[PDB]
RNA sequence: UACCUGGUUGAUCCUGCCAGUAGCAUAUGCUUGUCUCAAAGAUUAAGCCAUGCAUGUCUAAGUACGCACGGCCGGUACAGUGAAACUGCGAAUGGCUCAUUAAAUCAGUUAUGGUUCCUUUGGUCGCUCGUACUUGGAUAACUGUGGUAAUUCU
RNA sequence: UGGUGACUCUAGAUAACCUCGGGCCGAUCGCACGCCGGCGGCGACGACCCAUUCGAACGUCUGCCCUAUCAACUUUCGAUGGUAGUCGCCGUGCCUACCAUGGUGACCACGGGUGACGGGGAAUCAGGGUUCGAUUCCGGAGAGGGAGCCUGAGAAACGGCUACCACAUCCAAGGAAGGCAGCAGGCGCGCAAAUUACCCACUCCCGACCCGGGGAGGUAGUGACGAAAAAUAACAAUACAGGACUCUUUCGAGGCCCUGUAAUUGGAAUGAGUCCACUUUAAAUCCUUUAACGAGGAUCCAUUGGAGGGCAAGUCUGGUGCCAAUUCCAGCUCCAAUAGCGUAUAUUAAAGUUGCUGCAGUUAAAAAGCUCGUAGUUGGAUCUCUCUCGGCCGAAGCGUUUACUUUGAAAAAAUUAGAGUGUUCAAAGCAGGCCGCCUGGAUACCGCAGCUAGGAAUAAUGGAAUAGGACCGCGGUUCUAUUUUGUUGGU
RNA sequence: ACUACCGAUUGGAUGGUUUAGUGAGGCCCUCGGAUCGGCCCCGCCGGGGUGCCCUGGCGGAGCGCUGAGAAG
């Protein structure tokens, strides 16, 4: 290519999204902000393809120029606009609030939250630098620069804040026995606590994670999310609850309920 | 030299297409001659050469 | 690019020696006991089955508490006894590589069509159901070849829109009895 | 379904290749009632092209003295709709083909602690000790006179 | 200050510099207006810098077909390295100056060829393989051939520009304009491939933008490439023919059944068609739904091939010549698959006729006069975890190093395998199910190479034999402590 | 009569490596300076602090100072 790529074809699309492969031959191609392209929920597959509220993109743009939606507690009318992990979705019209948060099988819930718990966020914390006047910045996972953040705040830490004013309210530190979600690879989704983390030095370091039923999984560091502070979480969690069923056990809670409401 | 010989070959086949039929309904030519033949009596010949 | 798929499979194999005489006889055979139009659905038959027991032989080489043994056992010998060619008291893979042709065959729509008393022949019934008389539960069904499940076994009956059904005569009634 | 039938000898067994057979591609012949999907100028010529179309774009929010329309109220600079033109942005995506290209391309893996990056999103934007209650010259559209056989020329 | 595994990192301090072809520090536009001339709320647009996003570009490791009838190549003209610079967005022989003489190669360099873009993938399939991948996804490359620029964040851009080469258009002869490997369409080439149609309604893209535009894309048209479903008859009586069962030793009788075959009768059922209306759709068409008509030789008439040498299938007929045998032609009868069926060519399977699995070499294709004789390939038996500092543990040296095996992390979708789901069945699709509610959109596989932490059998390799070998303590010589000589000069 | 090889003519034409020479076009550098504008001088001249100065429009020359700048 000459410069930049613009369009996204449908099947080259993340398949997180669910998107079929007989309605067009592109895909909603999300624009640039404060998520990766692969990592994220455009607007208009939310709230068309989940939530229903539009059932073709031209009335997607219809109810985003009425600036009914915000995420993070701004006004965002651009469609493809790149909502992430953590993100809070605000439609005071029906005055619903959702967070965008995984699946166990590793894609956006449908996660319908309280109003009082739409007021913050948490970010996972990526950098910190020190810039002119010796001023400490801190960046997180989805692209905010806080100034001055506390001094106990290190890397890999989980920064709560405040959607209004945009300062940190609280934070939480990676230890072990300590509660994490996985934002990643194969085990995307799942929620347990943290119970080692092998360093590699020059390398990726691998963290050690335990199920709340016993099960024990690793993943790179990258992946990891601290979500609540030893064994609470501080969000909402859906319904499943990190828990990654069998598919055996899956066809058994199946039956179940169609033996039960049936 | 297998793309040049296919290149001249190719040059000296197209000349002489070229050639062939620019001879015919040019103006270094004969005209070109068309009969009109109506497979049908329905089909109404003068419509046609109008 | 193109909102098209491509996905499509052939549903028979041609064999591989055209000319024997056993096999010919047998084909013909399963023709004329069950009203089959061609050889082809005889092929198409026998090779649903030769899927099923390639399935079960791949299963079977698995050690026996290997999730996906269990797993895709489950799912086939429920699929075969849905469609009730497998009793429900025999739930073990190796029986699938004891069925044969003609459960499959028995299960068509044709055959239940015939055997249920709808139809005077197999021929019968195959002309009965392609002509819009036969209906499923409350669904009109067209294909000889629907398979009918155990649930679907007895709810097949005449269509509510069928002069031998509900009961509006037909073309030639119709044209017959304004004559006089 | 880890499958066969035949061909050299007067006759037997063998070697050995072949013929039949089955699948997949292209083409072609004969035939063709219904219905669902569906490939389709690659192979030869990355050969040559008549004609038409394929890339444009305005919000309350850069510039409106085109009556091209259109109400006030009348000293109120400008109601409003608004072609044209200036300005801004896009035209580096998409689509096509497979000529080139043999550690090249490409895949997996790694690195930028060796670089740039429109835009989006966040931060920064009285941090400088030194006519402003607003600065200057133009140029289009428009009016008018023209040149050339001919152009999206001027 | 803060960080990393490692900075010549980030931040700090001082001396200054700061390009006129000049770096920020707002002479911009809208909507509501309100407080004590001064104070103001939402936005829009610009903007240096840092981050982020979308990338991009250079590198790392491993991996590619055929050819020796290509065995030495690169090196003057940069080939391999060093120092200093230039240039570049940056690392770098990228380029320049001076030095060094290097760098690659039978483990196949260099050269040539390929009917070679590479992958995801396709066919076959016991398994190993063999064959295919121009082609809708990802990456590359090009816009007749070369070459050079302009603008811009991004192009060596061709639906931009400037030349030359090859073509070619208009002309009043002075001049002007060009580039379908975009969508149609045409000529040519050939065995070989569709309409100069309709639309932005869908999917999405772009723009100042809810509004405009899109031969991207969607929709019809042509389409026996290919894949799915699926008509071309069914039944009753009658008449013959078989086969059972009751009664008879049997012949025979069965208003006893059952099954076939009809130049035999009979009305029942219906599509194919024709044609209103809806529905469909951007507008249509098709399908689906429904009025009306629509079947006896139901003439509303199924074809394509092969058979009298073997797989299925003949003891046949009539013309025509040659000397009853016998060249050419037209038929009958039978068999096979069936809305499909022959043929050519290529290719794969049978095929163990390329052989690793897994072939051969007395007489059939083939093992050399004999010995010596590099490389390469192969090779007898043997050998059963700790030391420090911080909270029984964490850090550190690992133990000779490997080859091997295992684990964990990580590794596009589509395709394939496979779970669920009455698309009317199916090929498919990703949907759906119940009286607003309840759900799905699973899962596996993914060579090798690389990271990860275990295993120590098998196979290499090394560890003391002129002992200048371990483990201890006694040391002597030389260099060396960042501190226990308040502040210090310290021999 | 046909099928198929060799072949003088440097036959003519074209291509790929190269020796020697020329070299269009763009880009960079050193010039060049057709044109356009301002400042200074003067003239027609308006007011004030009361002829010192400046206020604004036009014209006049000066290789004076220059700034931008095409062809080449």
């Amino acid at each position: 290519a000459r410069g930049p790529k613009k369009h996204l074809k449908r099947v080259a699309a993340p398949k997180h999204w669910m998107l079929d492969k007989l309605t067009g031959v592109f895909a909603p191609r999300p624009s640039t902000g404060p998520h990766k392209l692969r990592e994220c929920l455009p607007l208009i597959i939310f709230l068309r393809n989940r939530l229903k509220y539009a059932l073709t993109g031209d009335e997607v743009k219809k109810i985003c120029m009425q600036r009914f939606i915000k995420i993070d507690g701004k006004v965002r009318t651009d469609i493809t606009y790149p909502a992430g992990f953590m993100d809070v979705i605000s439609i005071d019209k029906t005055g619903e609030n959702f967070r965008l948060i995984y699946d166990t099988k590793g894609r956006f819930a449908v996660h319908r939250i309280t109003p009082e718990e739409a007021k913050y966020k948490l970010c996972k914390v990526r950098k910190i630098f020190v810039g002119t006047k010796g001023i400490p910045h801190l960046v997180t996972h989805d692209a905010r620069t806080i100034r001055y953040p506390d001094p106990l705040i290190k890397v890999n830490d989980t920064i709560q804040i405040d959607l209004e004013t945009g300062k940190i309210t609280d934070f939480i530190k990676f230890d072990t026995g300590n509660l994490c979600m996985v934002t990643g690879g194969a085990n995307l989704g799942r929620i347990g606590v943290i119970t080692n983390r092998e360093r590699h030095p020059g390398s990726f370091d691998v963290v050690h994670v335990k199920d709340a039923n016993g099960n024990s999984f690793a993943t790179r560091l990258s992946n990891i999310f601290v979500i609540g502070k030893g064994n609470k979480p501080w969000i909402s969690l859906p319904r499943g609850k990190g828990i990654r069923l069998t598919i055996a056990e899956e066809r058994d809670k199946r039956l179940a309920a169609k033996q039960s409401s049936g | 030299d297998q793309r040049h010989r296919a290149s001249q070959l190719r040059k000296q086949k197209k000349e002489a297409v070229l050639a062939e039929k620019r001879q015919l309904g040019g103006k270094d030519g004969p005209p070109h001659q068309v009969l009109v033949v109506p497979l049908h009596s329905r089909i109404s010949l003068p419509e046609a050469m109008q | 690019p193109v909102a098209r798929s491509w996905v499509c499979r052939k549903t028979y194999v041609t064999p591989r020696r055209p000319f024997e005489k056993s096999r010919l006889d047998q084909e013909l055979k399963l023709i004329g006991e069950y009203g089959l139009r061609n050889k082809r659905e005889v092929w198409r038959v026998k090779f649903t089955l030769a899927k099923i027991r390639k399935a079960a032989r791949e299963l079977l080489t698995l050690d026996e508490k290997d999730p996906r043994r269990l797993f895709e056992g489950n799912a086939l010998l429920r699929r075969l006894v849905r469609i009730g060619v497998l009793d429900e008291g025999k739930m073990k893979l190796d029986y699938i590589l004891g069925l044969k042709i003609e459960d499959f065959l028995e299960r068509r729509l044709q055959t239940q069509v015939f055997k249920l008393g709808l139809a005077k022949s197999i021929h019968h019934a195959r002309v009965l159901i392609r002509q819009r008389h036969i209906r499923v539960r409350k669904q009109v069904v067209n294909i000889p070849s629907f398979i009918v499940r155990l649930d679907s076994q007895k709810h097949i009956d005449f269509s509510l829109r069928s002069p031998y059904g509900g009961g509006r005569p037909g073309r030639v009634k119709r044209k017959n009895a304004k004559k006089g």
